[PDB]
């Protein structure tokens, strides 16, 4: 949960604010924080959606890191780092919707599905980082 | 011949100086990082009197002063600027100071009525010139007369008044604000000694010395490796770890009172008969089994445990004394400390020379590649509880990873450390004492059965060996401040099992455990090298991300890695490979800049446009304007062609059209006469001459553009029509507008203002910095007789 | 709309940080942001309109940065802070107030007011970052 | 209050930001203000009165300091800061609830415990940060 809302986190920081023409002492720390969870996640095959309508997702991540040579961010940076950040929201809306639908009798406080089951392991709590929701 | 051509092809591409010995004084000559004191304010700028000149032109009767670049050397063009910048930032990072202690700066005041100081000696000749001049203010003479330095003893306070342009002051002001000294005590030197040396009770840490509350101190930088070079750097990680090796040997104490090597071969000679067999290698049995190979093996495996570096092992299959010694260093050492091939030959060789046989067990046909090991089969295909428990501990018996005081540390088996697991050994070895050997035949069986038994009637001595080395090993490991990372090196150190065999027979019962000044050297080498790691790795972070920041294109991160990797002292550039190179560039690149370089660079980038239009050799442009424009009344030169700005022409880069070389755009426009402003750190002439404006020489000098495509040698000329000039009569006694059909784009210096300038610096009165603070710390170690390892009992009990 | 954003968030975080005895450390990218929009909008003539009774107004920019070398903020750097403040903020709001009092039928989610047409301009996409509201 | 309030912000933003497994880049300037509160607030003695039935609560600091080497933050790490942190956050509520139970016709703006009154010295004006509420 901690780890599916830092992805989370860090995502909507990432459009709120790699943007054209922004100082790159305003997302420093905040690359550095998209290039661990790229890093993290590089390498990991998950699988959302197998109840209802749902449809059975897919997700790899192969993705490159964003540069940290710029003093201001131009239009590549910018288009490179909103696909990865296309991809990695699609993949978070569809692991939280998965989340969403299920529940348990016994352990309901714990993950139901196997994307979070996944999330929970010890090689993802890098990707964990300010939780002030 | 062949091998050392491959061996030697293998090499090359290693970066480890080739007498490795070598590498220790290269590893022991890395001191701490200099600590860097301020002998005076660092400053860019100086007041100077200039003339000025009235509206009309006429040099006026006083003069004014304005800031002006002490050392004015920018060169031409925009990228060579920016190269100019970046070489300020790495001057200021060389000479940025650790502290500062402003009274060393202090100097008599010549104006001052009531004993006033001030900082630095710049500051009491500009005090000493705005007084003595007569267009000075009343009040700013008084205050200059009046003002005073606060030195506030008991609080270890000084405020001086200073003299600064504001960049400057900016400079001085970081470096006040910032130093790097901390206060030193008791309880941080302590805490600096390793925590399981201080829980030690061999060793006895006393605090002999007072410290004054004056100790100052500056901390290494022990960070843990952001480069994980231990991760796809062949070639570095087995330098690395080459050199930890070479250290760890230099560190690690020479065993006492071995027994006698004339006693033990006579004995080892008496009980193999190997005279009396038929092995084709008589003499070469019992080579190398002398104190000197008993005192290098201990070195090598307590050294190669704790720089983590591979290890192969070299024996002579028919030595099977070798294999018999070869048991309890595997039984020992954990069996991931050496290479894969090295470690499955020596189990096979034990397989299927003593084991095996001695249980009429079928020679074990073993495929390399195998996941398991031949002993790892054996234990599963051998039923004897003694041989298949002894097969499984030195199965199971890999380091345990562990993190001390944020270390990583590759710690062993808690039976190793206490030598019971050799009882285990000596069962197992036992039972292979008893078997029959089905068909072997009996005069061999009974050599290799009494070589069982003169390693097995050495218990207590192996386990004091095994206990020794043990403890040995935790306390030099106490001393490592870098993460023991495990990792199969490209070459290994060779370890001669006769060199085991010789440690196995000649191992007494006199302790030896690291002197507290070894411990303490080997500490202090190891943080040396680890903060020169990180101070290095700074600089090169430091250099590359102002260089992309600067938009210094043809700027080769090669040298900046290559400066590093030498400035690391141990690696020798010529054989790095360069893909390891540039995935080095690549993870540099990928790291944040620590913040006091950040720091400088942000002051140096928001100050560079400042800086460059202070300078009087460069302009920052030139407009070419085909209509006459009156030249501007300027009080720093009387009539000047400048231009406050380029707003309403088309601007053109003249630093892009020197890279791209395309002059199709520029040459259309100066054919064409099409108004136009060129851009870029330009050189000027400064003509004074009223007949050139008049003959229009301006405009003349843009036609060597578009006849050379080049833009290094565009000389714009800026008039400088005032009362000075031979012909100003010209303009005096003539009815017309001074005009010109170009301008420069350049800047006016900024004047000198008392009231912005004068600042209060604020330091400590005065404190000591040390370095060697392990100096501090009385340490002792009770006799080796009484030495006693992690479980309290003695390391040595044979007596 | 993202530049008038823009200056409008770094105007209150520098109000809300910008603050006596605080660590630069907690003001550093904050201060850099500052500087970088002093840096953008300074030489340039901006003018609010006389739409209704708005007044029309004329601005000037030529404030000099503001310091980056203190290890704590000190009344003098608040006060120096504070005077630059004070007019940007009411640049802004004055630039917000022409913005909102204007309407157009052909593109009326385009900028109406010459203030914001002008800061549209790539000039001034230095001084975007964080888009979080 | 600014400075009870800067308390509450650090304390806060240590509860959120953190967390093991983070980079220690995600909390540098978080944790150069917590060991700064730390620093002014350490060897000082507080009172937290006994008005009504509030019980009366003596609040002493002797703390060390967060540590500053890491690459990510670990269990460890995150432990040591929790005691500090439930130690401040309970030191902050209780002169919150003494500041609260407090009234003066006088000078009713200013502090009216003695807690208030001594974090409203000029010794403790360090601790002062962002305030955003």
């Amino acid at each position: 949960m901690d780890v599916l809302y830092s992805l989370s986190k860090t995502l909507k920081d990432a459009r709120d604010k790699i943007v054209e023409g922004t100082l790159y002492s305003n997302v420093s720390d905040l690359i550095q924080q998209f290039n661990q969870m790229i890093i993290t996640m590089n390498g990991n095959e998950f699988q959302t959606g197998g109840i209802g309508n749902l449809p059975i997702r897919n997700w790899n991540f192969d993705f490159g890191l964003l540069g940290t040579t710029l003093l201001n961010l131009d239009a590549n940076y910018v288009e490179t780092a909103r696909n990865t950040i296309d991809y990695f929201v699609d993949f978070v809306d569809n692991v939280c919707m998965d989340e969403m639908v299920r529940e348990s009798q016994r352990n309901g406080i714990a993950p139901q599905s196997d994307s979070l089951r996944k999330l929970s392991g010890i090689k993802f709590k890098r990707i964990n980082f300010d939780n002030s929701s | 011949h062949q091998k050392e051509v491959q061996y030697e092809i293998l090499q090359k591409t290693i970066p480890t100086f080739e007498p490795k010995e070598s590498i220790l004084k290269k590893l022991e000559d890395i001191k701490p990082e200099q600590v860097k004191k301020q002998t005076k304010l660092f400053r860019i700028f100086e007041p100077r009197q200039l003339p000025v000149y009235r509206a009309n032109g006429e040099k006026e009767l006083r003069n004014r002063w304005y800031w002006k670049l002490k050392r004015d050397t920018l060169p031409d063009g925009d990228y060579d600027v920016r190269e100019y910048f970046l070489n300020l930032y790495d001057q200021v990072l060389t000479e940025m100071p650790d502290y500062l202690l402003l009274k060393d700066m202090a100097v008599e005041n010549k104006n001052s009525r009531d004993a006033g100081k001030v900082v630095d000696s710049e500051t009491a000749a500009i005090c000493d010139a705005i007084f003595q001049d007569e267009e000075t203010e009343g009040v700013v003479r008084r205050f200059i007369a009046e003002m005073r330095q606060r030195v506030q003893a008991d609080r270890n306070v000084v405020n001086y008044p200073s003299i600064l342009h504001p960049i400057d002051h900016a400079f001085n002001e970081y470096f006040l604000q910032h130093q790097l000294v901390e206060p030193l005590n008791n309880d941080i030197i302590f805490n600096y000694i390793p925590e399981r040396i201080r829980n030690d009770v061999n060793y006895i840490l006393n605090m002999d010395r007072n410290l004054p509350s004056t100790a100052r101190y500056i901390r290494p930088n022990l960070l843990q490796d952001r480069l994980n070079l231990h991760d796809n750097f062949e070639s570095l990680w087995d330098t690395i770890t080459t050199s930890n090796y070479i250290l760890a040997r230099s560190v690690v104490p020479d065993l006492k009172e071995l027994v006698s090597t004339e006693a033990q071969i006579q004995k080892m000679s008496q009980d193999l008969q190997l005279e009396a067999l038929t092995i084709q290698s008589e003499t070469q049995f019992l080579t190398g089994i002398n104190s000197q190979a008993a005192n290098d093996c201990f070195k090598t495996l307590i050294a190669a445990m704790l720089s983590q570096r591979t290890m192969s092992l070299d024996f002579v299959t028919t030595n099977y004394m070798s294999l018999i010694s070869g048991m309890w260093l595997l039984t020992v050492v954990p069996n991931d400390m050496f290479i894969r091939e090295s470690l499955v030959a020596c189990q096979l060789a034990i397989i299927n020379t003593i084991i095996y046989p001695a249980f009429g067990m079928q020679r074990m046909h073993y495929r390399n590649g195998d996941p398991q090991t031949p002993f790892q089969i054996a234990e599963q295909q051998i039923q004897n509880f003694q041989v298949a428990n002894w097969l499984h501990f030195v199965n199971n018996n890999q380091f345990r990873q562990v993190v001390i005081d944020g270390v990583l540390n590759q710690v062993l088996n808690d039976n190793i450390r206490n030598g019971h697991v050799v009882n285990q050994l000596m069962e197992a070895l036992m039972q292979l004492s008893r078997q029959q050997f089905p068909t072997m035949p009996v005069d061999y069986k009974r050599s290799i059965q009494r070589g069982i038994l003169l390693l097995s009637n050495r218990l207590g001595q192996l386990v004091d060996l095994t206990r020794l080395l043990a403890y040995n090993y935790e306390t030099l490991m106490a001393c490592i401040t870098m993460n023991m990372q495990h990792v199969q090196t490209l070459t290994t150190e060779k370890l001669q099992l006769t060199s085991v065999t010789s440690l196995c027979m000649l191992i007494g019962n006199a302790t030896v455990i690291p002197s507290p000044q070894t411990l303490f050297h080997y500490y202090n080498v190891n943080v040396n090298f680890h903060s020169n790691y990180n101070e290095r790795i700074n600089d090169a972070v430091a250099i590359i991300t102002a260089a992309n920041r600067l938009n210094l294109y043809q700027k080769k991160m090669k040298s900046i890695v290559e400066d590093f990797l030498k400035r690391l002292q141990i690696f020798d550039i010529s054989r790095v490979p360069d893909d390891q190179m540039y995935r080095l560039r690549d993870r540099l690149r990928l790291l944040p800049v620590e913040i006091r370089r950040l720091d400088i660079f942000n002051l140096i980038l928001m100050n560079m446009e400042q800086i460059e239009r202070a300078s009087d050799k460069i302009a920052q442009g030139v407009i070419i304007a085909y209509r006459d424009m009156q030249l501007e009344r300027d009080e720093m030169y009387g009539y000047v062609n400048i231009a406050r700005n380029l707003d309403g022409f088309q601007q053109i880069n003249l630093e892009e059209l020197m890279r791209t070389g395309d002059y199709a755009q520029i040459t259309n426009m100066l054919l064409n006469n099409q108004p136009v402003a060129l851009v870029g750190a330009l050189p000027f002439i400064t003509d004074s001459s009223v007949i050139s404006l008049v003959a229009k020489l301006d405009a003349t000098v843009f036609a060597q553009i578009v006849k050379l495509r080049k833009v290094d040698t565009l000389k714009p000329i800026l008039y400088k029509i005032n009362s000075d000039s031979n012909d100003f009569y010209l303009v005096a006694n003539y009815d017309w507008v001074p005009t010109s059909t170009t301008k420069v784009y350049k800047q006016i210096p900024q004047q000198f203002d008392f009231r912005a300038s004068m600042h209060m610096l604020t330091s400590n009165l005065t404190f000591t910095v040390y370095s060697d603070l392990l100096a501090f710390v009385s340490a002792d170690t009770v006799e080796p007789i009484n030495a006693v390892a992690f479980d309290n009992m003695r390391i040595m009990n044979e007596l």
